[PDB]
C-alpha cells in the first residue's frame, strides 16, 4: 500500500493539473486554438530531436527546453514564442512535456534500444531544474505502464475482459485490440527509459544537489516485483530489458546485495516461471537465462549497448 | 544555503530486524528481499 | 539499369535474414526420390572446423531455403540445383557453405569456381568465405578478376576462385592460371544481373562447358524472370530446381492519408505541424527534384531538425555509410531523391512522407514504389503510418489513382488542427 498510496498521489496530483489548465484546451476561439498549437509544438519537437550524434549538441535541445520552460522566449517554426502568452500555459506545457517524454519512450526506445540514454539524460536534467515536470512523468509512465510502479492489475469482478486489458495498457480501439508483441515493445521501451533515468544525470549545470529519482528506486523494483508471482510473457521480459539497462549501475552500488538477488531469481525465481509460461511462449523467459548465464559466470554485468561515452560528451 | 544528503542507502539504524537479517544472509529468501536499500556497512558482506 | 549497384547497397546494408512465410517448392531430376529436408546443422553432419565457423559467425539453424537447399548439395552422387529466392534469404550462405564441404585444402589448387557479376560483388561473397572458413588454416582465397595482375608460369595454388566472367575464362583457358578437370564445384552468383551485360552470359557457359561432368553446377538468382530461367537451363544440366516465391507487403496495417497544400512553402509549414501532433520517432522523405529535396533538407535542418541527405552524386559506399547512421539513430529524418526509393528496412521509422507522390516514367502512378515504400514499415503486424502531399489537381488526380488500384482509402488530414492529428496515431 505504501506504493499503492504513492502511486495514487501521482495521478490524482496530475488529474489537478488536468484541470488547473483547463479551458486552455477546452477553447474553440481562433486564437484559443493557435495559442494551444504553438506551445504544443515548440515544446515537442525539441525532444523529438533527441538524438545519439553528440551531446555537443544535445545542449541545445536541453537549453532550448529550460528556456521555453522557464518563461524565456523560444524560437519557434517563423515567430518565437514563449509562455506569457496566458498565465493558464505554463501548467499545460509541463503536462505536454511530460507525455512526450514518454511517448517518446513508447515508440522510439521501444524499436531503438539505444536511443534511451540520449533521451533519459535530457528528461533526468530536467527533472532536476523543475520537479514539478519529474512527478508528471511519473504520472504518465506509471499509468500508460503500471508494470513501472511496480503493481500487477489485478482481475476484478464481471468479465469485461475487453475492460481488464485496457487497464493492463493495451491500447484498444472501439473495435480493435492490439497485439502482444506489439504491446510487449511498447513496455519495454517504457521501462528502458525508465531503467536509464535512475542511473543517469545531467553532466552540465554544477548541481550540487542529488538525483531526483535515485537508483534506489532501481532496487525497490526488482525487490518488489521478484517478491510477487511472476506473470507469464511480460515479467520474464520486463525483467530482462530492465537488468541490461540498468544491471551495470546496480552491480556498482550495491556490489555484493545486488549480486544476492540474481543469484535467487537464477534457482529460485526461474522456476517460479517455467511452470507459469505455456510452452508456446517460452521465448522471452529463455532471453533471461541467456542473459544471467554469461554475467553470473562473468562476475561482470555488460555496459549497455547505447551507454553515452567521453566522446559523445565533447562530439 | 544547505544542500540535502543521499538517500542512495539506508541507514543501518531506522531499519527492521527482518530486514537486516536478510542483508546480512549469504543467500536471499524468496517473497523477502526488502523494498528499502541496503545499508553502507553491509555493502561487502 | 544497373541491376549489380543495387544489390551491392543491398548486400553492405543487409544485418539479417529477410522472414518469408511462403513454403518452399522443390523440383528434383527425379521426380520421386524423397524430399531433402533439414531443421538443424547437426543433421547435416559438417565437417567439425565447418559447423564451428557456421555457428561462430552468428547462425544458429538454416534458413527457409536452406533447410532444402544444403541437403540437396550436400547429398551423393553431387546433384545440380538452381535456386530462386530473394535477395536476403541465404543464398550466398547457401553455396559457400556446399564450397568448404568440397575442399580439401591439403591440394594446393583450384578446387572451387564461383563467378561473380562484378568485382565489388565478388569481395563480397569473398569476405563469407573468409568468415565461414576462418578455421581453414592453409585455406587461401585467389581473385580472378580484371586489376589482379599476374605473369606467365605462375600457379594459383588457392582451392578457391572467384571472379568477373570475362577473367576466369582467361584465366583456365589461355593463360592456363587454372586446370578446369579439377573443380568439383561451380557456382553462378545473382544470375538475375548476370544477364544484364550480354557478354557475360556467353563467357560463363564456356567456362561451364569446359568443366567435367562429375563437377557440381551450381546457380542462384533473386529474381523469376524467364530471360533467367532461360539463361539458367542452358548452365546447368540435368537440374534440380527449388523457388520461394518473393514475399508480398500489404497495407492492412497503415493508415493513409494525404494533405492539401496551395505550394512549396506550404508543404513545408504542413510538415512542421505534423512534428509534435504525434509521436514521431524517425521518418523518411521522399522528393520529386535533386533541386527540392536539397532545399527540403536546408530549410529542415534550419529549424534545427537534425537531418540526413541522400543524393545521387554521393558514392554507393557513401550511400551505405548515411543509411548505417540512421539506422543508428544519428539522424531522425531521412530526406531522397530516387537513390533507393523503393524503402529501406530501418526499423524506426515511425512515418514515410511522400513530397512529391510516387511517379513512374510517363506520368503514370508507381504502384510498386510506393506499396514496397510503405510496405516496410507494417510487416508482420507492426503499425506503420503515410503521409502523402498533394500540390495541384493533377497530383490531386494522381491520388485517386493509386487509392483505385489499392482499393483502400486515403483520407485527408486538416493541418490547422492539432487535436485532429492527434487521432490518427494513437
Ligand atoms: N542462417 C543464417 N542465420 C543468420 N543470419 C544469416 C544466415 N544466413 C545468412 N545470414 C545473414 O543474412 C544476411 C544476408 O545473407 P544472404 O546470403 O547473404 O543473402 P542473399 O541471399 O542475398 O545472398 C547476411 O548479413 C548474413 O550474415
Amino acid at each position: 500500500d505504501i506504493t499503492m498510496q504513492w502511486y495514487q498521489q501521482l495521478q490524482d496530483a496530475s488529474m489537478q493539473c488536468v484541470l488547473t489548465f483547463e479551458g486552455l484546451t477546452n477553447s474553440k476561439d481562433s486564437q484559443a486554438k493557435k495559442i494551444k498549437m504553438d506551445l504544443q509544438k515548440a515544446a515537442t519537437i525539441p525532444v523529438s530531436q533527441i538524438s545519439t550524434i553528440a551531446g555537443s549538441k544535445l545542449k541545445e535541445i536541453f537549453d532550448k527546453i529550460h528556456s521555453l520552460l522557464s518563461g524565456k522566449p523560444v524560437q519557434s517554426g517563423g515567430r518565437s514564442v514563449s509562455v506569457t502568452l496566458n498565465p493558464q500555459g505554463l501548467d499545460f506545457v509541463q503536462y505536454k512535456l511530460a507525455e512526450k517524454f514518454v511517448k517518446q519512450g513508447e515508440e522510439e526506445v521501444a524499436s531503438h534500444h539505444e536511443a534511451a540514454f540520449p533521451i533519459a539524460v535530457v528528461a533526468s536534467g530536467i527533472w532536476e531544474l523543475h520537479p514539478r515536470v519529474g512527478d508528471l512523468i511519473l504520472a504518465h509512465l506509471h499509468k500508460k505502464c503500471p508494470y513501472s510502479v511496480p503493481f500487477y492489475p489485478t482481475f476484478k469482478e464481471g468479465m469485461a475482459l475487453e475492460d481488464y486489458q485496457r487497464m493492463l495498457g493495451y491500447q484498444v480501439k472501439d473495435s480493435k485490440v492490439e497485439q502482444q508483441d506489439n504491446f510487449l515493445k511498447r513496455m519495454s521501451g517504457m521501462i528502458r527509459l525508465y531503467a536509464a533515468i535512475i542511473q543517469l544525470r545531467w553532466p552540465y549545470g554544477n548541481r550540487q544537489e542529488i538525483h531526483p529519482h535515485g537508483l534506489n528506486h532501481g532496487w525497490r523494483w526488482l525487490a518488489q516485483i521478484l517478491n510477487m508471482e511472476p506473470l507469464s510473457d511480460v515479467t520474464a521480459t520486463l525483467l530482462f530489458d530492465f537488468l541490461e539497462v540498468c544491471g551495470n549501475a546496480l552491480m556498482k552500488q550495491y556490489q555484493v546485495q545486488f549480486w544476492k538477488m540474481l543469484i535467487l531469481i537464477k534457482e529460485d525465481y526461474f522456476p517460479r516461471i517455467e511452470a507459469i509460461t505455456s510452452s508456446g511462449q517460452m521465448g522471452s523467459f529463455i532471453r533471461l537465462k541467456q542473459f544471467l548465464e554469461k554475467c553470473l559466470q562473468h562476475k561482470d554485468i555488460p555496459v549497455p549497448k547505447g551507454f553515452l561515452t567521453s566522446s559523445f560528451w565533447r562530439s | 544555503i544547505i544542500a540535502t544528503d543521499n538517500v542512495l542507502f539506508t541507514p543501518r539504524d531506522k531499519l527492521t530486524v527482518e530486514e537486516l537479517e536478510q542483508f546480512q544472509s549469504k543467500k536471499f529468501t524468496l517473497g523477502k528481499i526488502p523494498l528499502k536499500p541496503p545499508p553502507l556497512e553491509l555493502l561487502n558482506v | 539499369e544497373d541491376r549489380a549497384a543495387q544489390s551491392l547497397l543491398n548486400k553492405l546494408i543487409r544485418s539479417n535474414l529477410v522472414d518469408n512465410t511462403n513454403q518452399v517448392e522443390v523440383l528434383q531430376r527425379d521426380p520421386n526420390s524423397p524430399l531433402y529436408s533439414v531443421k538443424s546443422f547437426e543433421e547435416l553432419r559438417l565437417k567439425p572446423q565447418l559447423l564451428q565457423g557456421v555457428y561462430a559467425m552468428g547462425f544458429n539453424r538454416p534458413s527457409k531455403i536452406q533447410e532444402n537447399a544444403l541437403p540437396l548439395m550436400l547429398a551423393e552422387p553431387p546433384q545440380n540445383l538452381i535456386a530462386q529466392s530473394q535477395s536476403g534469404t541465404g543464398k550466398t550462405a547457401a553455396f559457400v557453405l556446399a564450397m568448404l564441404s568440397q575442399v580439401e585444402p591439403a591440394n594446393k589448387y583450384p578446387q572451387c569456381l564461383c563467378l561473380s557479376p562484378t568485382y565489388e560483388l565478388a569481395l563480397q561473397t569473398g569476405k563469407v568465405i573468409e568468415q565461414m572458413g576462418k578455421f581453414y588454416p592453409e585455406l587461401k582465397l585467389a581473385y580472378a578478376v580484371r586489376g589482379n595482375k599476374l605473369e606467365r608460369g605462375q600457379k594459383i595454388s588457392e582451392q578457391i576462385v572467384i571472379g568477373t566472367p570475362g577473367t576466369v575464362l582467361d584465366w583456365c583457358s589461355k593463360l592456363k592460371f587454372i586446370d578446369p578437370k579439377k573443380i568439383k564445384v561451380f557456382v553462378l552468383d545473382e544470375a538475375d544481373v548476370m544477364i544484364a551485360t550480354q557478354g557475360h552470359q556467353d563467357q560463363s557457359i564456356r567456362i561451364q562447358r569446359m568443366l567435367p561432368r562429375n563437377c557440381q553446377m551450381l546457380l542462384f538468382s533473386a529474381t523469376f524472370e524467364d530471360s533467367v530461367w532461360k539463361f539458367a537451363q542452358k548452365v546447368v544440366p540435368d537440374p534440380n530446381v527449388i523457388k520461394l516465391k518473393r514475399e508480398e507487403e500489404t497495407l492492412d496495417t497503415i493508415k493513409q492519408y494525404y494533405v492539401l497544400c496551395s505550394s512549396r512553402d506550404e508543404k513545408f509549414q504542413a510538415l512542421c505541424n505534423l512534428y509534435g501532433a504525434i509521436t514521431i520517432a524517425q521518418a523518411m522523405i521522399f522528393c520529386h527534384t535533386r533541386k527540392t529535396a536539397s532545399w527540403l533538407a536546408a530549410e529542415l535542418s534550419k529549424e534545427g531538425h537534425q537531418v540526413a541527405l541522400l543524393s545521387g552524386e554521393m558514392m554507393v559506399e557513401q550511400r551505405a555509410a548515411v543509411i548505417e547512421r540512421f539506422r543508428e539513430g544519428k539522424e531522425k529524418v531521412l530526406v531522397t531523391t530516387n537513390v533507393c526509393a523503393r524503402g529501406i528496412d530501418v526499423e524506426q521509422v515511425s512515418v514515410v512522407i511522400n513530397f512529391d507522390l510516387p511517379v513512374d516514367k510517363d506520368g503514370n502512378p508507381d504502384n510498386e514504389t510506393y506499396l514496397h515504400r510503405i510496405g516496410r514499415t507494417g510487416r508482420f503486424g507492426k503499425r506503420g503510418l503515410a503521409v502523402n502531399m498533394v500540390d495541384s489537381k493533377h497530383s490531386m488526380n494522381i491520388l485517386n489513382r493509386i487509392q483505385e488500384h489499392f482499393n483502400k482509402k486515403i483520407e485527408r488530414l486538416d493541418t490547422d488542427d492539432l487535436d485532429e492529428i492527434e487521432k490518427i496515431a494513437n
